[PDB]
């Protein structure tokens, strides 16, 4: 169930790279000489189309999760059956203290 | 730099008390 | 209704799309050069800078609004899904039933072994003349 | 975007078992 | 009294079906898929009635104890009592293997067939079933069959006694949970 | 630009637990969840709709489901944290209906040698020389445990006919019902077989029958212990079946002479 | 000023008792025994062992005599002088 949180992390942690894309665009822009004008133009075009695939990711995330909107019953009592070992266990502990008292009653006839 | 959801009959017979003991100045 | 909420989310998504483009367009629209006709240009450049400052902060707050409005639907999507909802409910059932049967086998072995000890004690008492 | 349902195919299915066509 | 039905039709491809069953275990109680398989056989009586006494008999080979069940359904109804479901006249009785040999006496014969295999789920009075229909070639055997369609032919049935109207509200409201997934309709048996 | 990079590098992590461990629901602007056994098959007109407030976080269970209450029987010869909290409230929620049904069964049904209730005390006199107390020990924070431990399974299997799949048969022509009553149509059952399959038995009659079984086994043990202590002359041997029924048992009693038991068979 | 808190708290006691009655009535009966008369903070009558399965008890208070709690006088029954039971 961690796929959609991974998609949300893809939406979020891309934005740091978007900040670096804008920074690499503007620093190459303010340079007087730009041999790599293609790098600048592809940085600008990548920033333009990459916010768009972030929008596409958001649309896919909401469309994959659109038509499953209803209530959900947590059916069955698994904890009720789980606790059904514990009173047997405390009955075993009752038998343990019973046999411990058996041993303690066995104790005093040894000395006398 | 709430209600007990019995206040309605509590207040109703308290209302009966207000028409018998009203506030007095 | 539900369709009204869907249309509201769609409208705010399209408003989020519009706001970013409206912020980027006016930054470069005001950067054009025009000839002066009785202007006294000493006051226009600081005006353009002071209007550029708020327009870039508009992009910053648009990104913040995107971050908040994504988290707005994050809690909306998390409450009604089906990736493993009908699957993870029964995976705890047989897992605990295996432990239930393991403990059943353990108590059966303990009961049998104990009963053997009880009968052994009984016939030990019967070994004495009593 | 995909036609998972097909009304023409559904109308053909509801009529194919109605009487004897497409069996010989 | 004589009971009646409510039928909703449709056809859904199997690749998109896997999400739909996720809703079926998400709103109903703790039932599991069944994948029942039946043999179906069409018969008819050529009596003095204008419409022949045509009926469809089922028999589940996979489950023991379920005998031959005949279903005699009536003509389509254009009444204003129910505008979104099929209103039919039906009498439903289960009898043993003395059905098929007895039906040879009045000339009940080979009309057609369709083999049903699939899932069925219920919630109160509504029964939604999603099944594959299989067509036979050389109808003497039952092994030389094939898929009559690729899209799953999905049906929804609600049984009611004589009368007991005002039911289109609850079925529509329960289908509004599934309207983006399925579009049920009241189609005529003809054309 | 740098303000938002450090602002994004746990809220939804715990939010994925309550969907899986319990039942989740959303209404208005607040996230809530029920506590009743409607999902587990309990027809009780009550909703345990606790809410969740983001803070960590916290769950808030409403009133009437607080404290600790259990059931105690006694024979007498006299004239994480949220996971723990939700089930702790659910125990008292179930004990609400437990003693409600137990109290109403004593009064609403006429019985041989009837019993009494005061507020939470079923004082029963089954035998002229025997009487037992059943108490809703409502602590709002001498005894035999087997009866109520079994009664938990009695109500759990009483949830099963509201939860199992016997009443959903396979055929489309058979919507609901039992397999024996479906057989009874074509293959008509005998008059014994018609009324043998139906069974509408109250819980308290089964409880007092189990109590009578335990008391009669104890009385037989008292008789055989009197026989053992009083008479040690030939020898005494008592043996019990390792497998037993809820009502009837089978035991072996041997009184055979001291020296030549292998001959007198 | 004693006499006003005399009046009102006794009425408040009557408030409590009148509330206590109606919350008991709704629930714990198996309906075999019912209620005959009941007043707004004044009095109450019930019936037990009725004609279809007759005997009545009327619970009243006075509008004076603060020394005494809500009265319990036998109606049709009028039991004999019990050295415990009437005293209880």
């Amino acid at each position: 169930l961690a796929n959609e949180r991974l998609r949300a992390l893809e939406d979020i942690e891309r934005e740091i790279g978007a900040i670096l894309q804008n920074a690499g665009t503007v620093i190459l822009e303010l340079s007087k000489e730009k041999t790599n004008e293609r790098l600048l133009d592809r940085q600008a075009a990548a920033f333009t189309a990459s916010v768009q695939h972030v929008e596409a990711e958001l649309s896919a995330q909401i469309r994959y999760l659109t038509q499953v909107a209803t209530g959900q019953p947590h059916e069955g009592s698994s904890y009720s059956s789980r606790k059904d070992c514990q009173m047997a266990l405390k009955r075993v502990d009752y038998a343990r203290l019973k046999l411990s008292d058996v041993a303690r009653t066995c104790e005093q006839m040894l000395e006398n | 730099f709430s209600s007990i959801f019995q206040r309605q009959r509590v207040d109703a017979l308290l209302l009966d008390l207000r028409q018998k003991f009203p506030p007095k100045f | 209704s539900k369709e009204t909420l869907l249309q509201s989310y769609n409208k705010r998504l399209k408003d989020d799309i519009k706001s970013i483009m409206d912020n980027f367009t006016e930054i470069i629209k005001t950067a054009k050069i025009e000839d002066e006709t009785q202007v006294s240009r000493a006051t226009q450049g600081e005006q353009d800078n002071y209007e550029m400052h708020v327009r870039a902060a508009n992009i910053v707050r648009a990104g913040e609004s995107l971050m908040k409005l994504v988290s707005d639907l994050k809690q909306f999507l998390i409450l009604n899904d089906f990736p493993s909802v009908n699957e993870a409910i029964d995976q705890r059932n047989q897992q605990l039933r295996t432990l239930q049967e393991e403990c059943d086998r353990k108590l059966i072995t303990l009961r049998d072994e104990i009963s053997i000890d009880l009968y052994e004690l009984e016939e030990e008492y019967y070994s004495s003349s009593s | 975007n995909k036609q998972t349902f097909n009304p023409t195919d559904t109308n053909a299915l509801v009529a194919a078992v109605a009487f004897g066509k497409g069996l010989s | 009294i004589n009971m009646m039905e409510y039928l909703l039709q449709g056809s859904v491809l199997d690749h998109s079906l896997e999400s739909l069953i996720h809703r079926l275990r998400g709103l109903c109680d703790n039932m599991e898929p069944e994948t029942f398989l039946d043999h179906e056989m069409v018969f008819l009586l050529k009596g003095q009635q204008a419409s022949p006494f045509v009926l469809r008999a089922r028999r589940s080979m996979d489950r023991a104890g379920a005998p031959w069940h005949l279903r005699y359904l009536g003509q389509p109804e254009m009444g204003d009592k129910n505008r979104h479901a099929l209103v039919r006249n039906c009498v439903d009785i289960a009898t043993s293997e003395n059905l098929t040999d007895f039906l040879m006496e009045m000339g009940f014969r080979m009309d057609h067939e369709f083999v049903a295999k699939g899932h069925l789920f219920r919630k109160g009075i509504m029964k939604i079933m999603v099944y594959k229909i299989f067509r036979i070639l050389v109808p003497g055997n039952t092994d030389s069959t094939e898929a009559l369609s690729l899209s799953y032919l999905v049906e929804l049935s609600v049984v009611a006694p004589a009368g007991q109207d005002m039911v289109s509200d609850d079925m529509k409201n329960f289908a509004e949970q599934l309207k983006p997934l399925v579009h049920l309709e009241k189609i005529d048996p003809k054309r | 630009a740098e303000r938002l990079t450090k602002s994004v590098t746990d809220f939804n992590s715990e939010l994925l637990r309550l969907r899986q461990h319990w039942k989740l629901r959303k209404v208005g602007d607040k996230i809530l969840g029920d506590l009743s056994y409607r999902s587990a098959g309990s027809l009780f007109p009550h909703h345990g709709t606790f809410e969740v407030i983001k803070n960590p976080l916290d769950v808030q269970i409403p009133s009437d489901l607080e404290g600790s209450a259990y059931i105690k029987v006694s024979i007498q010869k006299q004239a994480p944290h949220w996971q723990t909290k939700l089930e702790a409230a659910q125990n008292v929620l179930l004990c609400k209906e437990i003693f409600a049904q137990l109290s109403r069964e004593a009064v609403q049904i006429k019985s041989q040698v009837p019993h009494i209730v005061v507020k939470n005390q079923i004082i029963s006199q089954p035998f002229p020389s025997l009487q037992l107390s059943i108490s809703l020990c409502h602590s709002s924070n001498d005894h035999l445990y087997v009866l109520e431990h079994n009664l938990h399974l009695l109500i759990r299997e009483f949830h099963k006919q509201t939860l199992s799949s016997i009443m959903m048969p396979h055929p489309a022509s058979a919507p609901f019902g039992h397999k024996r009553m479906r057989l009874s149509g074509p293959q008509a059952f005998d008059k014994n077989e018609i009324n043998s399959l139906q069974s509408s038995e109250g819980l308290l009659e089964k409880i007092i029958k189990q109590a009578k079984h335990i008391f009669l086994r104890s009385r037989a043990a008292a008789t055989i212990d009197s026989l053992a202590s009083r008479i040690e002359d030939p020898q005494i041997q008592a043996h019990w079946s390792n497998i037993n029924d809820v009502y009837e048992s089978s035991v072996k009693v041997l009184i055979t002479s001291q020296g030549y038991e292998q001959i007198c068979k | 000023m004693y006499n006003c808190l005399h009046s009102f708290c006794l009425s408040l006691q009557l408030e409590v008792l009148h509330s206590q009655t109606l919350m008991l009535i709704r629930e714990r009966w198996g309906d075999l025994v019912q209620v005959e008369r009941y007043h707004a903070g004044k009095c109450l009558s019930l019936s037990v062992w009725n004609q279809q399965v007759v005997h009545k008890v009327t619970i009243k208070i006075d509008e004076n005599d603060v020394s005494k709690p809500l009265q319990i006088f036998h109606d049709p029954p009028l039991p004999a002088s019990d050295s415990k039971l009437v005293e209880r």
